[PDB]
């Protein structure tokens, strides 16, 4: 949520873009 | 079985692509190797009368040329390697607590509670699988009538593979070369699992997996020499029949190199 | 391997992957995950047929789940002949609170079906087809507790009818050996199948724990249901019980089925458990409830109270004079109100079919701790365990 | 003749025949041997061989096919070209003003390019529809739908933008009985509408929402080189679809999407299926 | 020098299909690393937040299944090995002694007579060549402006290659991930002669390359930790830019892995 | 370096919508409305400053803003210095880049010039990546590229030309960082091209064509607008991957090979290629 | 066992000729000349009995005669056991082997049957070499000869048929060895043939095929009496190869390998094929 809209959708994929 | 991996997890990330095409060329380097094979195939492209010329050699940077910065051997510290043992004879039983000496020593920590292994690896992934082959009825075992195992590094334990006997062992994993092999007592078998190997960074893991494959077995190499064992790392094998013998499914994991284990009279 | 993968505005699943394994004898694993737009189809055995199969559930489930469309709005005795229209009433009846005259006079939402025996086309209430929430929600009042009974998919209508026949079989077998604790036989536990996954399988859980194999087949009936049990007190396993169940002609067939599934319950949430997954992972409150029956105790509950027809433990799988006989005629001697719901779809130069099998005449889903119609032409309160009429079998 | 797949199930002496459209019961012993007999023949047969056939379960030669064409056991498909021509409709249909003078020696054959924003369009019987859209809505193809899916020997296809992708659609063929636009959309939007567990984050909501607002969904952000590569793209399946019969090109060539990843610039070629719910099985 | 090779000898019994094939294989592995490329490039297919769970883990051969033969960690005899160093710290001088003591330890014989190394090798080839890189100003040096090396294990004796700058060789070998690397005093980089590998065993030998390089790598790690020096194995580099910097001719040799050594404070 | 990534705002009665490739957004505030114009009006990138004053302006907190414009899709900020500081194109046809320039910059790509390879004194600064497009292939204008600027600090190619039905771009020829050259590339191809079933392009056919003074035209389908487009699309996205906005990152195992499309089928190949034996490019 | 090698030995006049693929001699010895056309007519292998008897009959020492006989490439000594014993050839198209049993005697091939795959009742002793030769291909007579006979102790199969403009041998299917089936085979040449530009033959289209009962047929030329002739060749050699007279030692990297022909180009391609992951010959 924030002051500017609502988030309707998301691409969860994209929006994520040694050893750990 | 308390760090237990699933391939389900691990081939939620491969590429295909990536996996058919390893597959591909390391298919051509597999071997047909067999006694019934002897007379009708081969295995060295250069003839057995040039082989010393190339044995033991250096290539030079710039060559026909000496000037060269010389180091003391006053520096080494080490023991010479123990040359690898041939015609291995199985007069004597070899216990199980030699063949644990061995495997706990070349692949596991001495804390049973750590994780970390005495060789690295790419990614931590551990693609590499240590598999043991009991080939004399003069080798002591675990569990009657077993004579494949699985070695789990980190649980530091033995999971049973195989009830295939002794002899049909020893046929697979000794090539059309047997007889100059003579008789060991046991053998490890190196074995890639190929989508571990790629799933993280691809082509290069499958680089990555078999230098791992080589630091395995050179820890075994310097633990055999420290507790007497005589050894021979072997690339005479068909690896489909090892593969077979062991009940590998090929599609998922394959057999890089052998080695055995022994004595020498 | 296999390891497709389509983009999400897809008509295809996220990811369908055949899983790797070491052991050449172990049986091939394959799923199909897609969001949660259903849970994850998966299938086991021989490699193409885990391939086949996890496709199969794949269409199956999302189907039911997320693809029906109702072809409107009837009154039960408008939609089929009367004496079904009133074997659903009777059904209806006990499931919710409603009368009789708000049942019959209530428009539900309407699907396609014929009668299995006579072809006879008709409707039934999508109400107990639909998997979702929307497709018939003005209907759920009448029937809340809907599931995947009797389901199936092929791109044949025969395979596809011979699955839903073959389910709905196991699934009345199940839920009446539940409620009354009889089996026809046990199968040795030590029975050699001479199928190298089925031998590893049985050799592996036997070594982990303790099996039972119990024919529980509905009495009478041709063929066999075959139900096999796993649990264990064995501290350091993550499984303490597990089970799985098939029905088919051949004692052989359903055996090995039963004993593949229970091995694909085994797997899944063994890797759900070693993979950290939380609670918020499982969606689905039949997986829910097998998840908490995960203890030794459901094994042992069944055993104990298990009573068996024959004396002797069967030592073969060969068949009997009984297997023979007509599955048809028996089941309209029980009841002429059963139907099969059918969809089908054009793929290439082939049509695809979606079946599912279902009579209020028997049980209409799987859940007698939910509303069920536990009157029926096969049970009727009393006859069973009293305790067992109130709550759900250990079965995913 | 192509014989379309259908089943036939039996008991007692009654029969159902089940087909992609229809369900019927068969009380007639001559149509149940002629329905058998076409069950076992795979596809593509000759009218005399089905005339044949018809005269042995003595039925009626011309009511027997109107039946089996009706309820959708066959269709009366062509051996020469299924689309003599084609015309592209579109909301960009600047994009295509040379389109028709460049594509002849591709062999493509565009006779004109039509404005979606032209009030009565008509379009010649055994045309191929291309309906191109930057800015797609449902309604828009619904009206392409209504206005011709009676034209004789009539198909379409429509390419449109989703995010990255543009999205080429299989051939929507009334006559040869193949899948629609909305066998694929809303197909789609009833599995996110009808999830176990909406993903509250849906695209689905975007799609809705813009339903609910009158508001067509842009093409994200298109410059010159991405209509360069959308035009090629075009211009390669009308060429594929060029000269195409049953005889000569399998359904699949048909019954098969393209989506390109505009970014990557990959392509993806996937099967397109019915959906038993489409309203475009009547 | 007295252990010469001519690589002449060696191309004579060449397959050029097994070359090209190998080759076009090979490159499939190598990568792009830079500082410049970290915004536009990745490495791991998995989601560094995914990893953990497969990090240092067992495959088992029945998994789901916990029946195990358990073998005593009484047997252990050994050390745990060192973590392997990151961000590497060149305060401290570092003498070519210290440089010295790994070569000939790690790769050679304490016998200067003897050929026999302290690794196996198919067909005691030996395809795998030793590079040593100066990386660091408080590194001491034999030759000054010197700083690639070849390393003759024979000899036992360094031959002069390159004289890039020390910034421009720490460039090629640390990939973009240099600031996490931190500041090693030395590499070693190990290359793989591709028709060395190949001319006696074909496609096998390919194989028997890369493994070798894990056994080399494997010694110098157990060296590093007997002498004290920190070490982290690398596959964060741009093979051809590292090739070019060294001055080796691509059509012939190639770097399969790099290996960082310093202190860590 | 805020890097405005591809998204639409639009508005009919009282509804606003954003719809990037990350997300979509119901709008509820004017103020980030007309910020959401503006920046959807400037091409590619846009100073810091330049947004925190679009963000003052409409009465929104900067940091707020910044975070809902990064998180939805909008924009980035990017941190490195780039190899290449700046791109040319070198061409036989340079009509078909006479907008690049201008509507590349949307994509982030800095192209500096379209040359036309007839023209004489061609200038090329250091650290600039030079794209040589040929439709006509002669094996001299490539020689002629490469003897002009090899030598050039940080310099490095691309060739992008027409084989059979084949548009071809090569992997990125980087004397700096080792790279196979143009003519590795095109003896790859044609080596897979001969009807030899073997990979190995060797014999004494081609060991006598050797003796003669390097020189080749490639035989190609010709051209029509569509298929140039379509090599105009693969060129920007090539561009873009390697020194633009990256909106899908590269594996590093290819991020500098090849590419090869059919302009038949519109399918991609991306392959990384061999040093060619007989080529000179890892002797310079 | 003594194998027989291919020669001539001409006389004109009082000159006599030896001829070889090892060498050629100016023979000066009638004895040996009688030896040698003896050796001539008999076909492929000889008892060693024989062979003493035919050298004391010419008054010629044995181990010197021997000698002679080995050096020069007229015969040669081999000591090992074979895998398979035996060899069988079940074809569609039998008659194209009517004379195979008797001529391939002198190439050292054991082939005891010519079996026509129309016959109900067909046996196959242990450790038999069974190749499968079809014209008119179907995966249905495959999959019931594997049926009929992996059980059988040391058994192998091979497979040969037409795919398009070739020639196909698969590699050498054997259950107790662990190598790749018919299957395995089809699929590798199947996927290359789709103009994909990808090995990965998977997606939505082929795993709904994979739904339906697996069953096909091949397209393939039509052949005429030299595609017969070339295939025979290629048959006879391959037998040879594995089972018969080696002239030419394989390498062990390849000895098993798939053989494949372009009957237009007459061009052989010699290629190791991996398991399928959809196939199930591991599994068995
Ligand atoms: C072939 C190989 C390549 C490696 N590459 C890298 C690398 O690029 N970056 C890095 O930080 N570590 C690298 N390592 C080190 C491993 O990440 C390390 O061995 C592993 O995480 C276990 O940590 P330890 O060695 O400290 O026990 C590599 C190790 C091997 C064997
Ligand atoms: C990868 C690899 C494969 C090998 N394969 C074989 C083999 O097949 N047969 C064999 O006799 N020795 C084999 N060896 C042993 C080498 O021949 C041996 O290491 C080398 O001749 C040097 O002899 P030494 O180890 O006794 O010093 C192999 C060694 C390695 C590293
Ligand atoms: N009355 C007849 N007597 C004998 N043979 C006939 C007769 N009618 C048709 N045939 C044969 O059957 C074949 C099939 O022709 P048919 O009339 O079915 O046209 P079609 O197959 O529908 O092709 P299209 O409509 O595409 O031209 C003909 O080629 C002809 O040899
Ligand atoms: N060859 C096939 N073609 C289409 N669907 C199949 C095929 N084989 C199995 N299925 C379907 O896959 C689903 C899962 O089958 P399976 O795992 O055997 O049994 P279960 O019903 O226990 O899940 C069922 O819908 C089944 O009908
Ligand atoms: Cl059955
Ligand atoms: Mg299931
Ligand atoms: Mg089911
Ligand atoms: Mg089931
Ligand atoms: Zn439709
Ligand atoms: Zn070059
Ligand atoms: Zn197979």
């Amino acid at each position: 949520a924030s002051e500017f809209g609502v988030v309707l959708s998301v691409d969860a994929l994209k929006l994520s873009r040694g050893s750990h | 079985s308390k760090h237990e991996l699933s391939l389900v997890e691990v081939t939620h990330y491969t590429d295909p692509e990536v996996l058919a095409i390893v597959k591909d060329f390391h298919v051509r380097g597999n071997f047909a190797s067999l006694p019934e094979f002897a007379e009708r195939t081969f295995v060295s492209a250069v003839p057995l009368a040039h082989l010393e010329k190339f044995e033991n050699k250096e290539v030079l940077f710039r060559p026909g040329f000496s000037s060269v910065i010389n180091i003391s051997s006053s520096h080494n510290f080490s023991r010479e390697r123990l040359p690898s043992g041939i015609n291995f004879c199985d007069k004597n039983k070899l216990s199980i607590r030699t063949i644990e000496k061995l495997l706990v020593n070349a692949f596991s920590s001495p804390d049973p509670g750590s994780v970390r292994r005495p060789y690295p690896s790419g990614g931590a992934l551990y693609p590499i699988e240590v598999f043991l082959c009991r080939l004399s009825e003069n080798t002591e075992n675990w569990q009657a009538g077993t004579n494949v195992y699985h070695y789990l590094p980190l649980s530091q334990a033995l999971e049973p593979v195989a009830t295939c006997n002794t002899q049909s062992l020893y046929r697979s994993l000794s090539g059309g070369d047997s007889e100059r092999l003579g008789k060991p007592h046991f053998a490890l078998v190196y074995c890639i699992i190929f989508e571990k190997a790629l799933f993280k960074y691809r082509y290069r893991g499958y680089r990555m997996a078999l230098m791992e494959t080589g630091s395995m077995y050179q820890n075994a190499v310097l633990v055999a020499d420290q507790i007497g064992l005589k050894n021979r790392v072997w690339a005479g094998y068909t690896d489909s029949y090892v593969a077979k013998t062991m009940n590998l499914d090929q599609r998922t994991v394959a057999p890089l190199i052998v080695q055995f284990f022994g004595d020498v009279n | 391997m296999i390891n497709v993968y389509s983009n999400l505005m897809s008509a295809w699943p996220a990811t369908m992957a055949m899983s790797p394994k070491l052991n050449r004898n172990m049986p091939t694993f394959s799923q199909i995950w897609d969001y949660e737009r259903i849970t994850p189809a998966s299938a086991a055995g021989e490699t193409l047929k885990s391939i086949q199969g996890a496709i199969g559930e794949y269409f199956e489930r999302r189907h039911f789940f997320n693809e029906i469309v109702t072809g409107g709005q009837k009154t039960l005795y408008e939609m089929m002949p009367p004496s079904a229209a009133k074997a659903f009433t009777e059904a209806f009846f006990q499931i919710s609170s409603l009368t009789r005259d708000e049942i019959i006079t209530h428009k539900f939402k309407t699907v396609r079906a014929f009668n299995l025996f006579s072809l006879e086309q008709q409707e039934i209430p999508a109400v107990i087809i639909a998997l979702d929430n929307i497709t018939a929600a003005d209907d759920l009042k009448f029937y809340p507790d809907r599931d995947t009974c009797g389901c199936s998919f092929h791109g044949s209508l025969n395979d596809a009818i011979e699955g839903s026949l073959c389910e709905f079989m196991e699934r009345q077998s199940l839920l009446l050996y539940w409620l009354q604790g009889k089996a026809n036989t046990e199968i040795s536990s030590e029975i050699v199948t001479g199928i190298n996954h089925i031998d590893e399988i049985l050799l592996a859980l036997r070594s982990e724990g303790d099996i039972r194999i119990f024919d529980i087949t509905l009495p009478g009936a041709p063929g066999h249901a075959v139900l096999t049990l796993y649990g264990t007190k064995n501290k350091i396993s993550r499984i303490k019980y597990s089970t799985g169940l098939s029905y088919a002609n051949s004692l052989k067939k359903a055996l090995c089925k039963s004993v593949v599934e229970l091995w694909q319950s085994y797997i899944c949430l063994h890797n759900f458990l070693i993979g950290g997954y939380t609670d918020d992972d499982i969606i689905d409150s039949y997986q829910r409830h097998f998840m908490s029956c995960n203890k030794y105790e459901s094994f042992t509950d069944l055993c104990e109270n298990t009573v068996l027809l024959s004396d002797d433990v069967k030592l073969t799988l060969e068949e009997n004079i009984t297997s023979d006989t007509n599955l048809l005629n028996y089941l309209q001697q029980i009841s002429d109100n059963i139907f099969v719901y059918y969809a089908r779809e054009r793929v290439s130069n082939s049509l695809v079919w979606y079946t599912k099998i279902v009579s209020p005449d028997f049980f209409l889903h799987m859940n007698n701790s939910g509303a069920i119609n536990i009157n029926n032409k096969i049970y009727h309160t009393g006859d069973g365990i009293k305790v067992r009429e109130s709550k759900m079998v250990p079965f995913p | 003749i192509n014989i379309l797949p259908f089943e036939i199930i039996s008991r007692n002496t009654k029969t159902l025949l089940i087909t992609y459209i229809s369900s019927v019961d068969i009380t007639h012993e001559g149509m149940k041997k002629v329905l058998e007999s076409l069950r076992s023949k795979q596809g593509i047969i000759s009218e005399y061989l089905l005339d044949k056939l018809l005269d042995e379960s003595l039925i009626d030669k011309d009511k027997g096919k109107e039946f089996l064409i009706t309820t959708g056991v066959i269709n009366k498909t062509k051996t020469s070209p299924l689309w003599v021509n084609s015309v592209i409709i579109s909301d960009v249909p600047h994009l295509f003003s040379n389109a028709r003078e460049q594509w002849k020696c591709d062999g493509v054959f565009v006779s004109h390019i039509i404005d979606i924003k032209d009030n009565n369009i008509n379009v010649s019987d055994s045309t191929l529809i291309w309906l191109h859209l930057e800015n797609y809505h449902s309604d828009i193809v619904k009206r392409i739908y209504s206005k011709f899916e009676s034209n004789p020997g009539v198909a379409f296809i429509q390419s449109y933008y989703l995010k990255e992708s543009f999205r080429i659609d299989g051939v929507y063929s009334p006559d040869l009985g193949t899948p629609c636009h909305f066998c694929h959309i809303e197909r789609w939007l009833s599995r996110e509408e009808k999830s176990f567990r909406r993903n509250e984050m849906s695209w689905a909501n975007l799609l809705q929402l813009l339903k609910k607002y009158q508001m067509t969904l842009p093409a994200l952000a298109l410059g010159e080189s991405e209509r360069g590569f959308s035009y090629h793209l075009i211009k390669r399946r009308l060429q594929e679809l060029t000269g195409t019969s049953l005889v000569k090109s399998h359904v699949d060539n048909f019954m098969s999407s393209v989506s390109a990843d505009l970014i990557t610039c990959i392509l993806c070629k996937e099967p397109v299926i019915h959906w038993q719910a489409c309203s475009c099985l009547e």
